[PDB]
Order: structure tokens, then C-alpha cells, then sequence
């Protein structure tokens, strides 16, 4: 502390507070979730209107990197939109120079070089994001990955990233995973995102569920999540 | 000069004469002319000699190195796409005559050819070469679809024997390469 | 393409023919060759028509700077010079431009003659363009200094009727400007069939 | 605090261009009102030594051969200004064959007025008032260091502006005629200044449609004067 | 207080007080209202003055023959984004031969304005568009901030005092769809009546209204085809 | 490319009701070998335009991977907008034109149909960037051989079914098999709609020969 | 080699009225020994009062037509108001001298209204010189025009016949008959004709057709 003006200086005990305070700027945004099953990655996003004047479509923080990879993104919105620019950008680079589509863990490899050397100097600030990469590779299988605001990037079954990251977590790993289809995870994702937070500091939220995996054949889109209604009908049930 | 890559369902075959030729003179009278990039990918360079070195010293740098980064065994079709960038690149100042070949996990053997335009195509079959025209006149009535290992070591051993035979350039002794999911198998003959 | 220009006691005399052909076709009968620069400067065009339009209209832009960063009238020596380092900077890259430049100035009458190939010199006589040897000829036949004001508007008058009549290059209405002290007056405009008409018996 | 030109105030704002719109103040006096008939001016010289020759400073400037100008603050930070409308002009005229008119002219003054930056240098110090004639008759225009630019019908600036402007809206109306304007103007000046009026203290600057060329009245200045 | 200076610093509790203070300095501009209907997006603002002799300072300016834009905060950034925003007009125009689509000019403009929110040297934009557009699906009317994060909205207001415009389109964005032009407008100026004020009415001179439709090029009016839209008005409820 | 190395040949394309069809052969001849007998010549654009061409092959690999880019990249949005395929044809014109300009051409000559919004599209793109609308595609030497009867048919019918004009489309590529050096008795035939883009398969032609039996 | 030009060809025609420019042109785009359309005008309509055409190297013409469109936006965009006829003479031209070193091999002509409300024709070069004239024929039918627009309108070399001021319809008649007989012996000509007036009132547009060979 004082001693946490800059990106570069360290501490008398040797940390960068910097990184620790772009690190709990995203605890205070709002909650998002990820899980994958045996055959796909599921996200999904609770996302809330102000108060009337929102339209429901709008700035929807589910991008779409790639045909199969996009993001579930947390934090601050602009950066967010800009760090998604950097990986279109390198998903296209790629494209270009190997002709095939990227392997996640090398996207998630150099898109935490760009974190980290936006970590490093001086006259930029550390991200003030923490977002999702979900893909699915018929070689290759379902990959879900989580980038930190400093640069650490490692693979998860499940992730939440918001107030309620110990929260959802507590109820994330009694799911049974592994022997689900992601159709059964819609409807899981559903009650996760459900039960946390309906009516307490805030008035409404709203539901975004991105959806990648063998049944879109490696897209990367939205649910239909209109299409069998699979939340309301189960979240009326699941408050009792 | 004259090469040659014949793929079959376990993997693929390659083939060249030696003879490197500089006017009239012989130059080299044995010369490797298939290249290691990678253990289970080869190439064979025709054209000018050092345009063709510099490429596959490049191509074996960025291909190591991104086989590296995967941790995992690189693609036949990444080389060929690499060998495809840098050749439609320098267009202009290049004379190559690339076949890439080699087994791979995913898709068994392949073979792709990048003559001295920069396109790139997935053949059954490759020449290669100026005095290649003679077995590509007959290569095409003489190849089955479907043969063995030792069917298509004598195919290209008849080819390359006829293309060393009748061209000036060619000539030489016959460099062979036998890549599959085992292993690699290289030998000399001359017949 | 046939210009002139000569100064004497009442200032300069400048006139031109008006015929610019596209090689063994003509494309007008009616080009303004005289450029207006200033209310005290004229240049001509001789020889390429965008090279002398471009180059002395951005010598006419630095003029007015010049005026305004001044308070002052610039002179005449000032603008060939400026021209010829403007357009010395494109040697060799093939640009034909051989203007002439007239104005007053504080030592009084002025006249000098810019080429494309730098040739930036003062003289009392100048003719550019293809039959410019013709006007030579009968210019210096009527040449002197101490000539009235309609004698040189029958002299230059003359000229540009004999260099069209003899070059094939040449023709169109005869320009006819006169540089005074205070500033320049176009004389008239004549055409080449009426002064035939009138000179021929 | 407030120590330079990236940082904000937890109110607003500049916090140096604050500082610059106080900059306005030390200078002396200018008053121009636009009439149809044609856009009058005026402005103090302040002449301090008799060494100093009084046609020498600049005040009334010209841009175009039918648009003034007057500078109120730092001179050379105007006279820099001066000199950039004084390329642009020309350029206009050049690729148009025609008048850019003065509220472009001021477009394109206002463009840099504020592009200043040390990295990726300091902003301005003096505001200006605009005086010409384009196809819709007279224009007169105020600008300011923070490029708000606005026209104004009768703008004073300067020192002493407030009771210039107090009492100009106690006189301005829309129909004015030319004289009554130059001495209802030149009364405000003799208001506002503190020497006796005389012709070398302030000079005018008359432009008009029909009377485009010379905006300025040398002499005939001291007839206006002693016509009160 | 020693780390609420630059752009560069985190906060210890994670919030960017430059970002907050270029928003206090977007509140202190002119009020102004934009909603749309299913065919028709109109955008309204209000003018100010130096002086009663001085002129009115416009806030709706021209953008291109399908987009037109509002402003509240600084003024030579608003003539950069403008300059910017015609330059990438005028490019796709030239390059595509087609109007843009308004969304992905908008994250265009995110793009842009994030550079000077991240590294240091320059200060963010204090800025305030309201965007109106016709893409193939329809109308838009997007907001923007100085933190880049721009809205996608059916009725905005922006400015000081605009909140009771934002209470006004509550209660009106269930009756904004339907209505034609008309009424549309009138509605507008039934929410700038109450971003002013009300010891005094809203003039002529004080307002300017802008109109883009589906089949309409964006048009701004000044007094004179705003008088017969002044017109059609009652006293405000005293 | 100064020195195209391995060419194609002549590509045909005409609109009908509701459609345009484009076909074009599988040869890939270098000089005047028949080196390359099995390629591809027409790319698949999303949904709407479709993309064939003749001239330097490895430039058109170029331009396939340029627009499979952008497509993926206006795809990738998500806002509901695709290309026009005339904004397609007008990237394309002044691409080749600030290629062209630099003093490198591409070795091209492109043929770009598509159909959008219930009207058709068949533009044509020039290596020296002359671009314009037409009726009827004709390139190569396909404008001296097939482009008369294209022209005799328009004339004398300026609708078309889908039939028809596929059977026309035969005839010429059973023409230009007829008499250039250049061609190949093996070809593709592409065909977009309202319902989507289709490709079909390597089709073939029925020669005659009778002419043979005299002197 | 690769050569940078080609000559497409084409015929533009203007002519400056009393209060109205008539700017006409066949639509007819070929190369070498083929056609490879019927339908191409070279008239371009660019405010209520100005109409350009452009013949010569259709890319040049085409490129040309989009930067000058963008230099009218940017002068509307930034100055409230369009150009005149004369100002945008003066901006082609300084565009035409801005490549002058690898040029436009396309010939120009601007046809429009003064401020005055009168005809006003601005002729052009390949390098960026122009001038206001009455009348020109632009294209490779030049020289198959200009002697008889010398008989009409300028009534030149003829003897006891007095000057009348040309009307409209007159007008029409010279340039259906003048493309006619233009297209009977030129081959760069044929199949339509665009015509484009304009008034104090906007632009009219009229296609006559030709003979189809």
C-alpha cells in the first residue's frame, strides 16, 4: 500500500497490487458460469437490466471469437470487447498462416502473453476482465479454459466468475458431469444461475445461455433458449 | 531432379534420382535430394538448389517450432500450407519444385505438391522435375488404386529407372523413402 | 503554339495565339495560353498546358502569401525565381514548361523567362513555342525602344499574324495584354481571319 | 492539483483551459457589431512609450480580401493562428476557384485550436474575433481558446467586457445603420479606456458588400472621432 | 486522494475515478432526448447561448445520408469522433459501395475511444452521442460513455437534469411504437419541456429536431419546420 | 504475377428466373500440359454469391482465403448483415485495381454470381479492374467462342428457365470441348437459388465425330 | 508484358445552352475485337445542376467517379453547401495533376449551371488542363463530331446566315441525328444512347436506342 501506484514497482513483501486490484475490480461485476459435458461446452450469464431502459439484445457480453470459440466474458465491457478485437484478430492470423482452425490452448497461450505483457509495463493498466474460452473438436473433444486478469490460464470442468464465484461452485461440482448430455446441462445452468441472487440487492436479471458443441456440429451460437423454455417452466419448480 | 511420391493406404512413398547438374557439367553426382522436416515428413526440391535449402530450413524452423508449442505431432497439410505461403510470397525470385509428403496420425499418409506457381493440391500421386514429363506419361497407365508397400517400391523404382534412362539430367543412383505409421526406411539401389 | 513578349518605354507587351492541338488533331481554337496571375503578374503557357497551369498558379498562391506575411508587393525577379526553384525539383522526370513572366516592379518594367530545363534569365525580347522563330524575325524587324503604345499593338499584331500564318501549329484568336505601371490591361482578342482580312489588302 | 491537461476535475473540466479563459482578460479591449450594411470594428492599441510606433502593432489583421480579424491575448500564439487561416485560405481558394466563407474559415481554425498534446503542446492563449462577408451578407464571429465558436452579433472581449456588454445590449438592436453603429461603438471604447481618445488609440475596420476591398479607415478615423 | 489522478492507477477498491469524473463532466451538457419508432427515429436537443446577442451553439450535426448523431460534453472531441465518424463513413462507402450497418460502426467507436481509456498520454473523451441509423433491420438509437461501453436502447436522454426525461420515457415506451411521426416528435419535445425548468418555456430558437426514416434522409430543422412542430401543444399542468 | 504459370480456362455463367448457374472444367494445365487434371475452380460463398475464375490459380487460392476470411469475420458479428454479393463485386474491383496499380497484377479474370433479395447478380471483375453487369459471362476465350450464342439466346428470349439455360450451358462447354486446346471433357456446375448454393459434381460431355468418316 | 492501359473507348458529347447542358452518351463497352456489353452509361448525375461524363480506361473512369463523389461529401459535409460547376473543374483538375507522373488515361467532361443559371461545359485532358467552352465531343468519335457542331452551333465558315440562339428541342434533334451518323462509321459506337438534360428544375434522363450491329 502506497507502494501500489505503479504497474512496475514491487512491494516490500513482493507483490504487484496493481494486479491484485484489477483482480477484484471483476468481483464486482456479474455472475458468469461455465461447464462443459461429454460432448460440449455450456455457458451462461447472469445479466441484468438497469432499470426500464435496456432493450433485452443488447451488449450481450456471450461474444463469438471464432466458428467454434467465444467468450462469456466479466468486467469491464469495453475491455472485454477489445481483448475479444486481440482474439479475433489471432484466430484470423492463425487461419491464414496453417490453414486449419486454432487449438484453444494455443489461442488461450497467446492470449495470455497479451494479458500478461499488458501486465507488465507502466503507462498501461493490468485488464480489468475475467472471461470463459469454450470450443469443441471432433479430433479434439470439449476444451473449457478461464484467463484471470493476470495471465494465469489453465483448464477447468466448471468455472464461475462474479459475486457468487464460491457460491456457485458449492453446488456446481454436485453435478454429475461426466455421463450428462449438454441438453440436460441447459436446464442445469438454468437452476444454477436461477438460485443465486432472484429478488435480493437488485430488482431483475436476465438469462443468456451460449451453447458449443456436437449437436451444432463445432458451432458456437445462442440457444434457442426461447425454443423448449427450458428455465422458467424448471425455475418455478425449483423454488420449492 | 526427377522426383517422385506415390501414396498407399498405410502411408507414402518418395522417390529421386541424384545428379545435380550445373549447364552440361555435373556438379554432384550424388546428392540427398529428400529432406527431413520433421521425423515422420519428408520433402523433395527440384529447381534451383539453394532457393529449395533456404525454404526447407525455414519451413523446418517454423514447423519445429510450432510442433513444439502444440506439444503434439504437427500436420502434412500445415507444412504444405507453409510451404504454400512462402513460396506464393517470393513468387517472383523462386524456382521450386516442392513435394511435401509424410504419415500422419490423424489422416494416414499424404501428398501434396507445390510446383513453381505457389498452389497447392492433394494428389495420389506426384513427378516432379524436368525430366519428369516421360513417367508422368506413363504414370498414369501403370498406377492401381490400391496397392502394397512393395507394389509401389517397384512402381517408382520402373518410373525412376525409365526417367534416369532416358533424360540427360536425371540420372544418377535411386534414393528411396518408405514412411508409415512405423517407421522410416530408406535405402539405395540402383537397377 | 506561338507566344512573344517584349518591353519598352510604356511597359510590356504580351500576346499570344490560342490554339492547342492534340498532335495532328486540333482540340480548341480558343485557349486562354495568357495566365492571369495577379492584378501585377502575367505568365504564359508554352509548351504543355498542365505543367504552366499548376506550377503558375501555385506561384501565384506564394505571391499572395508573400503580399500577406509583407504588406508588400513582391517583384518580378522574386516570382522567376521561385518558379525556376519550384520546378527545378522535377529534373529529368520529363515535365515541358517554358513561361514567360512579366509584372512592374520597383525598378520598373520587368521581364524574365523560366524554362522547364531552368534557363532563368532577363532580356528585352523573348518569343516561346514551335514558330516562335517567325516572330523572332519580325519582331526584330520592328524592334526598338522608343515605339508608341498602337504602334506595338500593330507591331506584336503583326507578329502572331505572321507566325500563324507560316507555323501549322499555330492560330485561333490573338491574345493581346499590355503591362502598365499600375497594372496590366487586356488590349483585345482578335481573330486571325478579320486581321487577314484587314492586313492582306 | 489540477497540474496539467489529462486529468479531470471531480466536477468537470479544465482546470487549464479555465486558465487560459483567464489568460482572455489581461488583454485590451476589441468590440466589432455586425450590421447588414457591413460588420464594423474596433480596438484599443495601448500604446505605452512614443517610441512606439503606433501602426506597427497589429490588431486588425487580413485574412481574405473580405474578412478581417482582431486577436485578444497572446500575440504570437495569434499570430500563429493568423498565419495557418492565412495558408488555409489559400489553399481554399486554390482547390475552388472561390471565397472559403468565414464561419469554414473558423471551422477550420477551431480544428487546431484545440489539438493540443505533448505526447502521442500547450493549448492556446488568446480568443478572436472574426469579421467577413459571405453569400449571406455580413458575418461576424466569436471564437474562444476552447474552440467553442459561436456567431455573435455584437461581441466585446477583453478587459473591462462585462460593462461593455451591459452596455452595448443597453444600445444594440437588430436594425442599426453603419455610423450610428462605429460611434455607439467608439462611445463604449471611450467608456472603457482610460486615456483620452485620439487617432492613435484605437483604429477601425469597416468591410461592406459593395465596399469589399479595404477594410480599414486611416484618418478619416479622426473625423469619426471628432464628430462626439 | 494521491492515486485519484490518472487514468493508468487502479483504486484500491478496483474503480476508475477518471472514468466517473469524465462522466460528471458528460452530465454538464445540453439535455436531449432520442427515441424511435418501428419506422421512424427522431432525436431531439436543446441549445444554449453565451449571451441574448450571441448565437445558439447546435448540438445535432450531420453525419451521413443515414446517420445522424446528438453530443453533450466537449466539444473539439466531438468534431474528432465526427471527423472520424464521416472518415468511416466515406470509407466503406467507398470501399464496399454500401451504407454501414450502424452496429459495427459503433463498436468502431468503442474501439477507438478505448486506447485513450487503457494507456496514458491522453485524457478520455468526454462525450455523449445518441446515434441514429437505418441497417436492413430498422431503426437504432445507441448511446454511448467515456467508458466505451455503448448502449443499445428504444428511448435515451442524455445531459443535465435528463432523468426526468427518463421517467417520461417509463411511462411512454409502451405508447412510442405505434404512433406515426408526428405525435412521435411531440412526444420528444414533451420530454425536453420537463428537462427544463418550469418558470419558463421552451422557444423556437432553443431547440432543433432531427428526422431520419426508413425511406427519410436525415434532416436537421431549425425554427422553421420546428414552428409547425412547435405547434400542436399544450401548457404544461401548473 | 508477371508470368502466370499455370493457367485456367474459359468459365460461363447466366442468369435465369430466381438464379444464376455457373460452370467451369477441372483443368489445371501448365503451358500446354495438362498438369493438374483434378481441381476446383468455384468456391462456395456463404449463402447468397459464389465465386469462380480463371487465370493464375494460386492467386485464386489467394482471394479464396481473403474472402473465406472476411465472410467468417461478417459471419462472426452476429448481426444479422452479410455481403451484398454487389459489395463483394466492388471490394473485389478495387482490390485488383490498387493490386494493379502498384505495377503487380494479379493474374485473374473472375466471375462472381449470386443471388440476394429476389434479384439476381452476375458480375465480372478484369485483371486491369474492368468491372460491369451483365446478362451473360463469357471469359477467356469463351467471349469468342460461347458468347454468341448467349447472345443469340438473350435476344431471342430475355427470360430463361433453370433448365434451359443449364442445358445451354452445356452446349457451350460442349463447344469450347469442341475446339480449345485449353479445355477438358470433364466439368463442374454450380447453381445458387433463394434455397442456398449447390455444386454439383464432375460432369461430363457427349461429343460428336461424324465428320470424321469424310475426307 | 503486362501492360497498365487498355482503350475502351466511348463518345461523350456536351453542349452548353442558354440555360440548360445536354451531356449524351452511347452505352456500349468494348475491348479489342469484342463487346462485352450493351449497357453502360458514361453520364453520371452528380447534384441538381451537374452531370459528368468520362470515357477512355473504364477503371480510371470508374475510380474517379467514386472520389470525386466522396469530395462532393466532403465539401457538403463540411461547408453546408454543394459546389459549383467551376470549383469542381478546378478540383478534377487538381486531382488529374495530382497523378500526373503515372496518369488517367481518361477523357472528362463536366456539363452543368453557373450560379447565373446558364450553360457551362468545362472541357478536359488526359493531364488536368480545362476550359469553358460551348460544346465538345469527347471519346474516339471526336473528330467525327466537331466539324458539324462547327456548322451549327458556332455556324462557322458559312456566309449570310445569322447567329439564332440554339433552343432545346433543336438541341435534341442535333445530337439524335449526330449519334446516328457518328454511329454509321465509327465502331465504337452503337446500340443506345443516354441522354441527360439539365434544367433550373432537375435532371431529365431519355435512352434512344440505335441500330443493333
Amino acid at each position: 500500500t502506497g507502494y501500489d501506484l505503479s504497474a512496475s514497482t514491487f512491494s516490500p513483501d513482493g507483490r504487484v497490487f496493481q494486479v491484485e486490484y484489477a483482480m477484484k475490480a471483476v468481483e464486482n461485476s456479474s455472475t458468469a458460469i461455465g461447464i462443459r459435458c461429454k460432448d460440449g461446452v455450456v455457458f451462461g450469464v447472469e445479466k441484468l437490466v438497469l432499470s426500464k431502459l435496456y432493450e433485452e439484445g443488447s451488449n450481450k457480453r456471450l461474444f463469438n471469437v471464432d466458428r467454434h470459440v467465444g467468450m462469456a466474458v466479466a468486467g469491464l465491457l469495453a475491455d472485454a470487447r477489445s481483448l475479444a478485437d486481440i482474439a479475433r484478430e489471432e484466430a484470423s492470423n492463425f487461419r491464414s498462416n496453417f490453414g486449419y482452425n486454432i487449438p484453444l490452448k494455443h489461442l488461450a497461450d497467446r492470449v495470455a502473453m497479451y494479458v500478461h505483457a499488458y501486465t507488465l509495463y507502466s503507462a498501461v493498466r493490468p485488464f480489468g476482465c475475467s472471461f470463459m474460452l469454450g470450443s469443441y473438436s471432433v479430433n479434439d473433444g470439449a476444451q473449457l479454459y478461464m484467463i484471470d486478469p493476470s495471465g494465469v490460464s489453465y483448464g477447468y470442468w466448471g468455472c464461475a466468475i462474479g459475486k457468487a464465484r464460491q457460491a456457485a461452485k458449492t453446488e456446481i461440482e454436485k453435478l454429475q458431469m461426466k455421463e450428462m448430455t449438454c441438453r440436460d446441462i441447459v436446464k442445469e445452468v438454468a437452476k444454477i444461475i436461477y438460485i443465486v441472487h432472484d429478488e435480493v440487492k437488485d430488482k431483475a436479471f436476465e438469462l443468456e445461455l451460449s451453447w458449443v458443441g456436437e449437436l451444432t456440429n463445432g458451432r458456437h451460437e445462442i440457444v434457442p433458449k426461447d425454443i423448449r423454455e427450458e428455465a422458467e417452466k424448471y425455475a418455478k419448480e425449483s423454488l420449492k | 531432379t526427377t522426383i517422385m511420391a506415390v501414396q498407399f493406404d498405410g502411408g507414402v512413398v518418395l522417390g529421386a534420382d541424384s545428379r545435380t547438374t550445373t549447364g552440361s557439367y555435373i556438379a554432384n553426382r550424388v546428392t540427398d535430394k529428400l529432406t527431413p522436416i520433421h521425423d515422420r515428413i519428408f520433402c523433395c526440391r527440384s529447381g534451383s538448389a539453394a532457393d529449395t535449402q533456404a525454404v526447407a530450413d525455414a519451413v523446418t524452423y517454423q514447423l519445429g517450432f510450432h510442433s513444439i508449442e502444440l506439444n503434439e505431432p504437427p500436420l502434412v497439410h500445415t507444412a504444405a500450407s507453409l510451404f504454400k505461403e512462402m513460396c506464393y510470397r517470393y513468387r517472383e525470385d523462386l524456382m521450386a519444385g516442392i513435394i511435401i509428403a509424410g504419415w500422419d496420425p490423424q489422416e494416414g499418409g499424404q501428398v501434396y505438391s507445390v510446383p513453381m506457381g505457389g498452389m497447392m493440391v492433394r494428389q495420389s500421386f506426384a513427378i516432379g522435375g524436368s525430366g519428369s514429363s516421360y513417367i508422368y506419361g506413363y504414370v498414369d497407365a501403370t498406377y492401381r488404386e490400391g496397392m502394397t508397400k512393395e507394389e509401389c517400391l517397384q512402381f517408382t523404382a520402373n518410373a525412376l529407372a525409365l526417367a534416369m534412362e532416358r533424360d540427360g539430367s536425371s540420372g544418377g543412383v535411386i534414393r528411396l523413402a518408405a514412411i508409415a505409421e512405423s517407421g522410416v526406411e530408406r535405402q539405395v539401389l540402383l537397377g | 503554339t506561338t507566344t512573344l513578349a517584349f518591353k519598352f518605354r510604356h511597359g510590356v507587351i504580351v500576346a499570344a495565339d490560342s490554339r492547342a492541338t492534340a498532335g495532328a488533331y486540333i482540340a480548341s481554337q480558343t485557349v486562354k495560353k495568357v495566365i492571369e496571375i495577379n492584378p501585377y503578374l502575367l505568365g504564359t503557357m508554352a509548351g504543355g498546358a498542365a505543367d504552366c497551369s499548376f506550377w503558375e498558379r501555385l506561384l501565384a498562391r506564394q505571391c499572395r502569401i508573400y503580399e500577406l506575411r509583407n504588406k508588400e508587393r513582391i517583384s518580378v525577379a522574386a516570382a522567376s525565381k521561385l518558379l525556376a526553384n519550384m520546378v527545378y525539383q522535377y529534373k529529368g522526370m520529363g515535365l515541358s514548361m517554358g513561361t514567360m513572366i512579366c509584372g512592374w516592379d520597383k525598378r520598373g518594367p520587368g521581364l524574365y523567362y523560366v524554362d522547364s530545363e531552368g534557363n532563368r534569365i532577363s532580356g528585352a525580347t523573348f518569343s516561346v513555342g514551335s514558330g516562335s522563330v517567325y516572330a523572332y524575325g519580325v519582331m526584330d524587324r520592328g524592334y526598338s525602344y522608343d515605339l508608341e503604345v498602337e504602334q506595338a499593338y500593330d507591331l506584336a499584331r503583326r507578329a502572331i499574324y505572321q507566325a500563324t500564318y507560316r507555323d501549322a501549329y499555330s492560330g485561333g484568336a490573338v491574345n493581346l495584354y499590355h503591362v502598365r505601371e499600375d497594372g496590366w490591361i487586356r488590349v483585345s482578342s482578335d481573330n486571325v481571319a478579320d486581321l487577314h482580312e484587314k492586313y492582306s489588302g | 492539483y489540477d497540474r496539467g491537461v489529462n486529468t479531470f476535475s471531480p466536477e468537470g473540466r479544465l482546470f487549464q483551459v479555465e486558465y487560459a479563459i483567464e489568460a482572455i482578460k489581461l488583454g485590451s479591449t476589441a468590440i466589432g457589431i455586425q450590421t447588414s450594411e457591413g460588420v464594423c470594428l474596433a480596438v484599443e492599441k495601448r500604446i505605452t512609450s512614443p517610441l512606439m510606433e503606433p501602426s506597427s502593432i497589429e490588431k486588425i489583421v487580413e485574412i481574405d480580401a473580405h474578412i478581417g480579424c482582431a486577436m485578444s491575448g497572446l500575440i504570437a500564439d495569434a499570430k500563429t493562428l493568423i498565419d495557418k487561416a492565412r495558408v488555409e485560405t489559400q489553399n481554399h481558394w486554390f482547390t475552388y476557384n472561390e471565397t472559403m466563407t468565414v464561419e469554414s474559415v473558423t471551422q477550420a481554425v477551431s480544428n487546431l485550436a484545440l489539438q493540443f498534446g505533448e505526447e502521442d503542446s500547450r493549448p492556446f492563449g488568446v480568443a478572436l474575433l472574426f469579421g467577413g462577408v459571405d453569400e449571406k451578407g455580413p458575418q461576424l464571429f466569436h471564437m474562444d481558446p476552447s474552440g467553442t465558436f459561436v456567431q455573435c452579433d455584437a461581441r466585446a472581449i477583453g478587459s473591462a467586457s462585462e460593462g461593455a456588454q451591459s452596455s452595448l445590449q443597453e444600445v444594440y438592436h437588430k436594425s442599426m445603420t453603419l455610423k450610428e453603429a462605429i460611434k455607439s461603438s467608439l462611445i463604449i471604447l471611450k467608456q472603457v479606456m482610460e486615456e483620452k481618445l485620439n487617432a492613435t488609440n484605437i483604429e477601425l475596420a469597416t468591410v461592406q458588400p459593395g465596399q469589399n476591398f479595404h477594410m480599414f479607415t486611416k484618418e478619416e478615423l479622426e473625423e469619426v472621432i471628432k464628430d462626439i | 486522494n494521491q492515486y485519484d489522478n490518472d487514468v493508468t492507477v487502479w483504486s484500491p477498491q478496483g474503480r476508475i475515478h477518471q472514468i466517473e469524473y469524465a462522466m460528471e463532466a458528460v452530465k454538464q451538457g445540453s439535455a436531449t432526448v432520442g427515441l424511435k419508432s418501428k419506422t421512424h427515429a427522431v432525436l431531439v436537443a436543446l441549445k444554449r447561448a453565451q449571451s441574448e446577442l450571441a448565437a445558439h451553439q447546435k448540438k445535432i450535426l450531420h453525419v451521413d445520408n443515414h446517420i445522424g448523431i446528438s453530443i453533450a460534453g466537449l466539444t473539439a472531441d466531438a468534431r474528432l469522433l465526427c471527423n472520424f465518424m464521416r472518415q468511416e463513413c466515406l470509407d466503406s462507402r467507398f470501399v464496399f459501395d454500401r451504407p454501414l450497418p450502424v452496429s459495427r460502426l459503433v463498436s468502431l467507436i468503442g474501439s477507438k475511444t478505448q486506447i485513450p481509456t487503457q494507456r496514458y498520454g491522453r485524457r478520455p473523451y468526454g462525450v455523449g452521442l445518441l446515434i441514429a441509423g437505418y441497417d436492413d433491420m430498422g431503426p437504432h438509437i445507441f448511446q454511448t460513455c467515456p467508458s466505451a461501453n455503448y448502449f443499445d436502447c428504444r428511448a435515451m436522454s442524455i445531459g443535465a437534469r435528463s432523468q426526468s426525461a427518463r421517467t417520461y420515457l417509463e411511462r411512454h415506451m409502451s405508447e412510442f411504437m405505434e404512433c406515426n411521426l408526428n405525435e412521435l416528435v411531440k412526444h420528444g419535445l414533451r420530454a425536453l419541456r420537463e428537462t427544463l425548468p418550469a418558470e419558463q418555456d421552451l422557444t423556437t430558437k432553443n431547440v432543433s429536431i432531427g428526422i431520419v426514416g426508413k425511406d427519410l434522409e436525415f434532416t436537421i430543422y431549425d425554427d422553421d419546420d420546428v414552428s409547425p412542430f412547435l405547434e400542436g401543444l399544450e401548457e404544461r399542468p401548473q | 504475377t508477371q508470368n502466370p504459370m499455370v493457367t485456367g480456362t474459359s468459365v460461363l455463367g447466366v442468369k435465369f428466373e430466381g438464379g444464376v448457374v455457373i460452370a467451369a472444367d477441372m483443368l489445371g494445365s501448365y503451358g500446354s500440359l495438362a498438369r493438374f487434371r483434378n481441381i476446383s475452380r468455384i468456391m462456395r460463398v456463404n449463402n447468397s454469391t459464389m465465386l469462380g475464375a480463371s487465370g493464375d490459380y494460386a492467386d485464386f487460392q489467394y482471394l479464396k482465403q481473403v474472402l473465406g476470411q472476411m465472410v467468417i469475420d461478417e459471419e462472426l458479428l452476429g448481426d444479422g448483415h452479410s455481403y451484398s454479393p454487389r459489395a463483394i463485386h466492388s471490394w473485389l474491383t478495387r482490390a485488383m485495381y490498387s493490386r494493379r496499380s502498384k505495377m503487380n497484377p494479379l493474374w485473374n479474370t473472375m466471375v462472381i454470381g449470386g443471388y440476394a433479395d429476389g434479384e439476381s447478380f452476375l458480375g465480372y471483375v478484369d485483371m486491369l479492374g474492368v468491372a460491369y453487369e451483365a446478362p451473360s459471362l463469357a471469359t477467356g476465350y469463351g467471349a469468342y467462342l460461347a458468347q454468341p450464342l448467349l447472345r443469340e439466346v438473350l435476344e431471342k428470349q430475355p427470360v430463361l428457365s433453370q433448365t434451359e439455360a443449364r442445358d445451354l450451358v452445356e452446349r457451350c462447354m460442349r463447344v469450347l470441348y469442341y475446339r480449345d486446346a485449353r479445355s477438358y471433357n470433364r466439368f463442374q456446375i454450380a447453381t445458387v437459388t433463394e434455397k442456398g448454393v449447390e455444386i454439383e459434381g464432375p460432369l461430363s460431355t457427349e461429343t460428336n465425330w461424324d465428320i470424321a468418316h469424310m475426307i | 508484358r503486362f501492360s497498365p492501359y487498355v482503350f475502351n473507348g466511348g463518345t461523350i458529347l456536351a453542349i452548353a445552352g442558354e440555360d440548360f447542358a445536354i451531356v449524351a452518351s452511347d452505352t456500349r463497352l468494348s475491348e479489342g475485337f469484342s463487346i462485352h456489353t450493351r449497357d453502360s452509361p458514361k453520364c453520371y448525375k452528380l447534384t441538381d445542376k451537374t452531370v459528368i461524363g468520362c470515357s477512355g480506361f473504364h477503371g480510371d473512369c470508374l475510380t474517379l467517379t467514386k472520389i470525386i463523389e466522396a469530395r462532393l461529401k466532403m465539401y457538403k459535409h463540411s461547408n453546408n453547401k454543394a459546389m459549383t460547376t467551376g470549383a469542381i473543374a478546378a478540383m478534377l483538375s487538381t486531382i488529374l495533376y495530382s497523378r500526373r507522373f503515372f496518369p488517367y488515361y481518361v477523357y472528362n467532361i463536366i456539363g452543368g449551371l453557373d450560379e447565373e443559371g446558364k450553360g457551362a461545359v468545362y472541357s478536359f485532358d488526359p493531364v488536368g488542363s480545362y476550359q469553358r467552352d460551348s460544346f465538345k465531343a469527347g471519346g474516339s468519335a471526336s473528330a467525327m463530331l466537331q466539324p458539324l457542331l462547327d456548322n451549327q452551333v458556332g455556324f462557322k465558315n458559312m456566309q449570310n446566315v445569322e447567329h439564332v440562339p440554339l433552343s432545346l428541342d433543336r438541341a435534341m434533334r442535333l445530337v439524335k441525328d449526330v449519334f446516328i451518323s457518328a454511329a454509321e462509321r465509327d465502331v465504337y459506337t452503337g446500340d443506345a444512347l443516354r441522354i441527360c438534360i439539365v434544367t433550373k428544375e432537375g435532371i431529365r434522363e431519355e435512352t434512344v436506342s440505335l441500330r443493333k450491329d
